[PDB]
C-alpha cells in the first residue's frame, strides 16, 4: 500500500507529477522483489523446486570447467543458461584463466555474457552467498521442450503492465491518499530433468604466479 | 516522528519555484515627463 | 543539456525501508504495510565551470 | 572586495535548475525476467 | 498563478550605489562612471497554505 | 462612489472599503491602504491552478468514500497566499478609536 | 568503497575481473595510460590468455570480457603507477554523463 498526502501531490506537481514518480519507484522495488521470490522462494522458487538426484557438489570448492560440464551432463537436452551470483563469475573466471582457457562473449540485452561450451553465464545479485559460498543454476525454458516457465494472471482490473495492478482506496481523513499495488506470480518445471544446482561453490579462492 | 507519506522539504526538491523580474524601490510615476511637450 | 547552468541529481534514501509482502502459501487477510519513497532533501548540485582563454 | 559586475550568488535566483527524476540505486538490469518465457 | 506552489520576489539591494553623471554645462573629457545592479542573495520566498475541511 | 453594487465613501479619490473581519478590540481598530497590481509592484494574492476536482480557481472537491455508517465524505480544500512586491505598497493607521462623539449646542 | 589495490602491483586479468565485479551492471570501457594497457598485455601474454580486439572510431581496442580498453595520455604516472577506470555512461541506466550549456553567443 503506497500513502500519497494530497497537499504534496497539488502543490509539487510541475514539472514532475509527484503521484507518478512515487508509483514508478514502488513498482520497481515490487519487480525487484518478484525476482529475488523467483529464486528464493520456499514454495516455487529455483532453489526449492529441484530435486536431490539434479543437485552435485564441487569437486574442490572452485567452481572449475570440470564441475560445469559435470553440470551440463544433468540438463543435457538444450540447456538456455547458467545464472549465479557476480562473484562466482569472477571466481569462474579465475579458474579459468588459472588453466590457459579463455571463454569466448556474447551481446545480449545490452551486456556482455561469458558463455561456457556456447551456454551465457548471467549473473544476478539475488542468488544467496553465505560464509563465502555460492551456487550454480543450470536451467531450460519453453514449453515447447518441457522446459521451466513463468506464470502470470492476464486480465486484471487496473492493469499497468501484464500481471501488475494499481487501484485507489481513498482518503484517511488526513488528506492522504492510497494506492494498491498487486502482483501475481509462480514458477513451474514442467520436466525434472529440465533444472539443475551445483551446490558448495567457494568464491574467495586465489591463485599464486611466481 | 514516523511519517505516513513523503514530506514537502523532501518534495519540493523536484518542483520549480515561480521567480519575478527584480522589484526597484526607487521607481516613481514620473508624472513630469508625462506633462511636458517634447519638441 | 543544462539549461542555466545548474544540474540537480535527486536520488532516493533509504531504499530498504520500503515494505513489501509476498506470500509464499494460502494467503491470509491480515493488514498490508503501508509505505512511501523517500528523497534527499540536500541533493548534490553541479554548475558548469569555464575553459577560457 | 570591490566587485564591478553582478555576482553569480546574486544572478542565480533568477535561473530554473535542471531537476532529475529519483535515481534508486537498488535497480538491477533482472535478466531472469527477460530470460524465461511466461504462460 | 503559482505553477508549484512557490513564489520567489526578487529584490533589488542598495539602489542608491547605482551612480549616474549628468553634466550642468561645457561638458568635458572625463572618465565615466562604472556600476551595475545588485540582488538580494536571500530573497523572501512565499508558499501557500491551505484551507480544508 | 459606485462598486459592485454598493456605494463606497472616498477620501481623496480613494474609496473606503468595509470588511467585518478587520479586528476591533476595546473599541480600536485599524486603516490600511493598499496598492494593487504586478505591472505597479503593489500587493497581489497567489493561488494554484490546474488542481483536481477543480470546482472554482483555487478550489477543490474530492469524494473520498464511505465509512461503515452509510456515511459519505466529501474534501474541499483552497491554497492562497498573499505577496507584497515593494515595502511602500502598504500601510497601516493604528489606534483608531471609534466611540468618541461630537455635541452640537 | 568503489576503489581497490592491485593484488601484486602489476595489473592482471584478477584484478580487472574485481573491478568488474563492482561495475557489474552493464560496463562501458575501461580507462588507463598507455603504458597501463602495455602492462596488462604483458600479464596476459605470461598467463597465455590473448584477448581479442574490436574496431571503433578507426582505432583497435582490446577488450576484457567484452569490455574494450581505452588508452588516454590525460590518466597519470606517477613513481610508474597508474590507475583503472571503468565507467558506465547513460541516462537511462543511471551512469555517467558530461554536461554543456546549450544556445551560446558566438
Amino acid at each position: 500500500l503506497l500513502d500519497v498526502h494530497t497537499r504534496v501531490s497539488d502543490l509539487y506537481s510541475s514539472p514532475h507529477d509527484q503521484v507518478t514518480q512515487q508509483l514508478r519507484l514502488t513498482i520497481e522495488t515490487i519487480k525487484e522483489r518478484q525476482e529475488y521470490e523467483l529464486v528464493n522462494n520456499p514454495e516455487y522458487g529455483l532453489l526449492a523446486q529441484a530435486t536431490p538426484e539434479q543437485t552435485i557438489q564441487t569437486l574442490a570448492g572452485a567452481p572449475t570447467p570440470d564441475d560445469l560440464d559435470a553440470l551440463i551432463t544433468k540438463v543435457w537436452k538444450t540447456p538456455a543458461f547458467f545464472l549465479t551470483h557476480p562473484l562466482g563469475v569472477a571466481a569462474f573466471g579465475r579458474e579459468c584463466t588459472y588453466r590457459g582457457v579463455p571463454p569466448p562473449t556474447v551481446s545480449m540485452y545490452g551486456a556482455q555474457f561469458i558463455t561456457w561450451r556456447g551456454i551465457p553465464i548471467v549473473p544476478s545479485d539475488k542468488v544467496p552467498v553465505e560464509d563465502g559460498t555460492t551456487k550454480f543454476v543450470l536451467v531450460r525454458t519453453g514449453e515447447e521442450r518441457q522446459g521451466v516457465v513463468g506464470l502470470f494472471q492476464p486480465g486484471l482490473v487496473g492493469e499497468q503492465a501484464p500481471g501488475l495492478s494499481v487501484r485507489f482506496t481513498g482518503i484517511n481523513r488526513s488528506a492522504i491518499a492510497s494506492y494498491l499495488v498487486t502482483l501475481y506470480t509462480s514458477l513451474a518445471v514442467l520436466t525434472d530433468d529440465a533444472l539443475a544446482v551445483l551446490d558448495g561453490v567457494a568464491v574467495d579462492q586465489f591463485h599464486e604466479y611466481q | 516522528n514516523e511519517s505516513q507519506a513523503l514530506g514537502d522539504l523532501a518534495a519540493r526538491q523536484l518542483a520549480n519555484a515561480t521567480k519575478t523580474v527584480p522589484q526597484l524601490s526607487t521607481i516613481t510615476p514620473r508624472f513630469l515627463l508625462h506633462l511636458l511637450s517634447w519638441v | 543539456p543544462v539549461e542555466a547552468g545548474i544540474y540537480r541529481v535527486n536520488r532516493v534514501v533509504n531504499p530498504d525501508r520500503v515494505a513489501i509482502h509476498s506470500e509464499a502459501g494460502a494467503g491470509t487477510e491480515e493488514p498490508l504495510p503501508e509505505t512511501y519513497v523517500d528523497y534527499e532533501t540536500h541533493p548534490r548540485e553541479y554548475t558548469l565551470r569555464s575553459i577560457s582563454t
